[PDB]
């Protein structure tokens, strides 16, 4: 559809008397499918740029055939889509009035610019804003998550009014369709309600928020934790969000490989040491996890899971944090170096970690603190006792849930004493 | 100069280790991975343009054997034609451009529209079991501009495979060959290209890449003798017996062709 | 339980081994300031062969201190040495990687065997 | 009785809608004219005419995004003659300045479908020529696994695998539903100087029915 | 001077005792590892980065052997000297519409810059000097077994700033690999030494280095490297006589017989040629 459903929101908004405008060879118009009306050899130019589509050229456009390889049949520029002047038209200021940023119908998304629309008038349509981006939106949200209905929060709602989600990314000058979705409102918070119900995790600190935005969880796997470095392939299939379908299988390995090359970086001034499987990192495993692979993974510690690849990773953290007692202030911990090779290859390398272990209980056991160093050799001892042997290798599922595990282990002993 | 007479079908088997076998000009050059499996991806226009340039150097300029779609390999030292009305000059074409004549090209002719196909046809080549490319940083002694060297050092990254076997298949059509003349000899260097593919294509970022096995299956019959799909079931590819782990060579995957239709024959190139 | 008595794989024997010397001598010097896992742990996965000797005549005199009063076990720690050494023919000259982490593993194993009531 | 069931099913598939021609966009579906194309890949001759009856969808619509480097512009038609009065070459640099072309495509993955089709006689068939006689020349092709080309799904990277179908048709994953996919290409006029012409395409029960392209009413 | 007529692969093994071959800026500076099995890493930059340590130091600058990446020089003004020399303007950031004048710009740069010469280099900044391939390729060295890279902590007794610290001494550690060996291996392609002029006192040169590459990188993170095998495979035509990974089996690295535990010399490995197609001759004698 889309660009006929572009026409058919021009049509709607032509209409009112504001919050619009209604400025004005032969063949059939591809959108409307009119026969004997006249075909334009060029469109009108779509903004780039704030106003636009981030990114793209002042003037850029979705139908041009500039060069010759485009071309086919022997038709010349935009003949070779045939659609009426007035529905080119129509569609073209349907695309630029959602560009507006001054309609609240309009987010950023990494490499693309979505904007949205219903096909009738709808709270939905500011209200969706928020879901893709998170900041009464929180009532909502958490309503959504647990599957109710919407009307819950706020009956005015007509659930079956028919949703578009259109995604742009930019080239030099021409648009590209990155995904596209339609469907009931209802269905579709459904859909979002089911994502955020897999991402939901233990917050790591209390200023991170409950609802993690699209944008921050993809800027967590990109390089330098930046906007730009930012897959746009990985961008776009996180599509997945709202259509229910799995998650892009390059996600698992991406956020793995983002784990893989980080480290505490105290240099943002953060005094806290920043953690390299944070909150975000977290939740993207658990959802992928959850969706693509059907396992059962909780949003807080389970100490009766007895999982090989969960216990590994509670054992992880638990000697990082017999690592962190014994050497206050430390610059870097196992957590910045060893945590990609114990994860993927545990055989190799857990025994050099258990002596370091041992070497650092050894001095809490002469220093002050002198039993929470029995503590510590507990759960040590609690945590292998389910586990027969190391194993030489671990897929990248099994990967996944040692970086869980690492994770619910760390969260339950930052305040346990 | 006579067409090939026999529809072919072939399965190629290379894989990289260390390397970027195709970056993808959407994920910020990391190597193209397939998001439904996981399985990396290698497009079919890298692989024709490997073929085109190998044929390039190889020939360099002989008679019948010129490349026209060049991409920056090009000598300038000697050229020569067979010295042969649309139908004339796309005969001239064909009959000494042999990436023309091989997988076909678009003049910007009205007559036919230009559409010359060719007999040759890849599909994408994806990897045998998912792919996990591990990211690697490197340093740089000297900086680019003035403005940054106002300590100076810059730091950048390379993305590479640490092995990976691709599956790449391919369809000849022999009825498209008869209308451009792809010939036997045409053939053989063809099946050269495959094997010796990789060869000249070494470089900083793609490794160290190589062909391990090429099966043909020849027809008996000018068409087909028997489905495609079921032919390429019969290369089965699984990992060796006593290997357990990622797989780091290809020592790690056996790979066995089952017994073809009465119609088909097997050929193993390599 | 999950210590396998059965197993019988030289690194796991050795770190049940070490448990059980560990064991004698906390029971024999209550209160010292560090175990013999934090003094002989680096040595005895190191250098297995050179050590272990030394660490049996330790576990003796613990054992023997031990069997001086009711507080006698001594029997049980001396039974379980010479079960678990009777699986190994030879005492390794080095241990690889993953066949110190079966040495660990059975070490935490034995450990938590004999903190049973 | 009468007409042919064809299923056709590939990994990959792009059938490029006309109005997002250089960043591909496909159909949710094959249109009328890749079914076209694929049936005139099996067998085809002059004196006969396809007509496409329905499309089946039998797997779900699911997308994806790939990026590729390509051309910019078509080779220049060549003079022969003039070609070696001197001794230069003839090539087309494709990464000299604009001759790159990056070109993205949102297309299908696992798709499966099931043609439905049958002959007509054109004006150049000859006294001998009659439909049945080509209706089992392509069984034969199609049951032997034959063909003129290897079929593709829109472009030719994209292999079908396809095989004849001699019985009912397989259920399919929207059995129960009504889709609107709004108007789409039926084919292209070619008597009219290759004048397009588009059909609105509704999916009930997942099977599409487009009227026939030769029909006086869907023609200019 | 006329370029190498001959195709060549080679295989080159090296060692490290108590060192750090290539440190990983990501893992602190670990060196460079397999994470999925643990076999050691160094990246073809580090080893071409020796290769022109040793350039710069056995010809001293002198003419037709600079190197296009010096530890202090800037790039765009390399680029500015084949400019001048060649008499042309730069655009603002493309090559001369004159193509030959870009041909010569860039033959300028590879005619004496060795290092471009070699490995080709990326030139197109602001000052564009174009693209170049180069002949000599290398791929990233691996160990033959998986290393266990040991971390050693130590102290210094002062204070870098105005502190309190020294109450324990300022604390620092190395990374070592307590012994590994790796092989790496290479490509000499003589289409591109034409296209770059790369000859055989080039070629010599090269063999050159490669076998006292290490020789002077000595320093307080290596340890000990030392380069202990070179096999250079010659083949008879410009174009290859065979596949270049049929050439590297015949190199064959396993643990000798009578060695056990984990490897500390060379000498715990046995190395094995064997014999070349009938196209190609080894000059294992390297």
């Amino acid at each position: 559809m889309i660009l006929q459903a572009l026409h058919g929101y021009y049509q709607r908004m032509s209409a009112d008397p504001d919050a619009g405008m209604p400025p004005y060879l032969c063949g059939q118009c591809l959108i409307t499918g009119e026969r004997q009306k006249p075909i334009a050899q060029l469109h009108p130019s779509i903004k780039g740029g704030r106003d636009g589509v981030r990114g793209a050229q002042a003037v850029a456009s979705i139908v041009s055939f500039n060069n010759t390889a485009f071309e086919s049949y022997g038709k010349e520029q935009s003949i070779n889509a045939p659609v009426s002047q007035e529905a080119a038209f129509s569609y073209v200021t349907a695309l630029n009035y959602l560009l507006n940023p001054s309609n609240r119908q309009k987010v950023t998304i990494a490499d693309a610019t979505v904007v949205f629309w219903a096909e009738r008038s709808s709270p939905a349509e500011d209200i969706f804003a928020g879901m893709f981006d998170p900041p009464r939106m929180h009532d909502l949200l958490v309503a959504i998550r647990s599957g109710k209905r919407a009307t819950d929060i706020m009956p005015d709602m007509d659930e079956s009014v028919r949703f578009h989600v259109l995604g742009l990314s930019p080239n030099a000058a021409r648009l590209s369709v990155r995904f596209w979705e339609v469907d009931t409102v209802g269905h579709m918070l459904d859909k979002v309600g089911r994502h955020y119900r897999e991402l939901e995790i233990i917050p790591q600190f209390n200023n991170e928020q409950e609802f993690p935005s699209l944008s921050t969880l993809l800027r967590q796997t990109a390089v330098l934790n930046k906007t730009e470095n930012i897959s746009p392939v990985l961008a776009g299939g996180l599509r997945a969000m709202l259509t229910g379908g799995p998650y892009p299988q390059s996600l698992l390995p991406a956020v793995l490989g983002r784990i893989r090359a980080e480290h505490a970086r105290p240099e943002d001034k953060s005094r806290y040491r920043l953690e390299v499987v944070t909150y975000y990192r977290a939740a993207l495993i658990k959802a992928y996890l959850i969706r693509n692979r059907k396992l059962e993974v909780p949003v807080s510690l389970d100490p009766a899971r007895t999982d090989r690849p969960y216990l590994l990773g509670r054992l992880f953290a638990v000697l990082e944090k017999a690592q962190e007692d014994a050497v206050p202030g430390a610059n870097a911990t196992i957590k910045d170096r060893y945590l990609a090779s114990a994860s993927a290859n545990p055989g190799q390398v857990f025994h050099m970690l258990l002596k370091n272990a041992s070497n650092h209980t050894a001095k809490l056991r002469k220093d002050p603190e002198r039993k929470s160093a029995i503590h510590y050799e507990i759960m040590m001892q609690e945590i292998i006792d389910n586990i027969s042997d190391f194993p030489v290798t671990m897929s990248s599922d099994e990967q996944g849930l040692f970086m869980i595990g690492y994770y619910h282990q760390r969260k339950a002993l930052f305040t346990k004493k | 100069m006579t067409a090939i007479a026999n529809r072919y079908e072939f399965v190629l088997l290379f894989d990289v280790e260390n390397g970027n076998p195709n970056g993808d000009p959407d994920a910020g050059n990391m190597p193209r991975i397939d998001p439904e499996t996981g399985h990396g991806l290698v497009t079919d226009v890298c692989l024709k343009r490997k073929i085109r340039n190998h044929v390039a150097l190889t020939k360099e300029g002989a008679e019948r054997f010129n490349i026209y779609i060049q991409e920056k390999a090009i000598l300038n030292e000697t050229h020569e034609r067979a010295y042969t009305d649309a139908k004339r000059v796309t005969d001239w074409m064909c009959t000494n451009f042999y990436d023309i004549r091989t997988f076909g090209a678009v003049m910007t002719t009205e007559v036919n529209c230009g559409q010359v196909r060719g007999p040759v046809q890849m599909a994408f080549a994806r990897s045998v079991e998912p792919v996990v490319p591990q990211e690697v940083s490197i340093t740089r002694m000297a900086v680019t501009t003035k403005a940054e060297a106002e300590d100076n050092r810059t730091m950048g990254r390379k993305h590479i495979v640490p092995y990976g076997l691709y599956v790449a298949h391919g369809f000849i059509s022999a009825p498209l060959a008869e209308k451009t003349g792809f010939s036997d000899e045409d053939l053989t260097l063809f099946w050269d290209a495959l094997v010796n593919m990789f060869e000249h294509d070494r470089s900083a970022a793609r490794g160290l890449m190589s062909s391990r096995k090429l099966i043909v299956f020849k027809h008996q019959n000018r068409l087909g003798n028997a489905p495609a799909h079921k032919l390429f079931d019969l290369v089965k590819v699984s990992r060796a017996e006593g290997s357990s782990g990622p797989a780091r060579s290809f020592a790690d995957y056996a790979v066995t062709v089952g017994q073809a239709p009465e119609g088909v024959e097997v050929k193993e190139m390599l | 339980v999950s210590l396998d008595p059965a197993r019988t794989d030289r690194p796991y024997l050795l770190g049940r081994l070490f448990a059980v010397l560990e064991k004698a001598q906390e029971d024999a010097v209550p209160g010292a300031n560090a175990t013999i896992k934090d003094r002989y742990l680096a040595s005895a996965s190191a250098n297995p062969g050179q050590v272990f000797h030394m660490l049996l005549k330790n576990a003796s005199n613990h054992t023997a201190k031990l069997r001086k009063d009711p507080e006698r076990k001594a029997i049980h720690y001396e039974i379980m040495m010479q079960e678990i050494i009777d699986n190994i023919s030879d005492f390794p000259v080095t241990m690889s990687s993953d066949e110190q982490g079966l040495f660990m593993i059975g070490y935490y194993h034995q450990r938590k065997a004999l903190f049973t009531k | 009785t009468y007409g042919i069931r064809l299923r056709v099913w590939g990994d990959y598939a792009c059938f490029t809608r006309p109005e997002m021609k250089v960043e591909r966009v496909s159909y949710d579906v094959m249109p009328p004219s890749a079914a076209r194309g694929i049936l005139e890949a099996i067998h085809w001759k002059p004196a006969i005419r396809w007509i496409v009856d329905r499309i089946h969808v039998l797997r779900p619509i699911v997308f994806d995004n790939v990026r590729r480097n390509e051309v910019s512009s078509k080779i220049p038609k060549p003079n022969p003659a003039t070609a070696m009065r001197d001794r230069k070459p003839l090539y087309f640099l494709v990464d000299d300045g604009s001759n790159r072309q990056q070109r993205a495509a949102t297309l299908l993955r696992n798709v499966d479908y099931v043609i439905e089709a049958h002959f007509e006689l054109t004006d150049k068939a000859g006294a001998e020529d009659n439909a049945g006689k080509h209706l089992d020349i392509f069984r034969r092709r199609a049951r032997a696994g034959q063909s003129f080309q290897q079929p593709c799904l829109g472009c030719r990277e994209f292999p079908a695998s396809f095989e004849l179908l001699e019985g009912d048709v397989p259920l399919s994953c929207y059995a129960g539903e009504k889709r609107d996919l709004g108007y789409m290409l039926l084919d292209i006029d070619f008597e009219r100087d290759m004048t397009p012409l588009f059909f609105k395409a509704v999916m009930e029960d997942g099977v599409i029915t487009p009227p026939s392209r030769t029909s006086p009413e869907v023609r200019a």
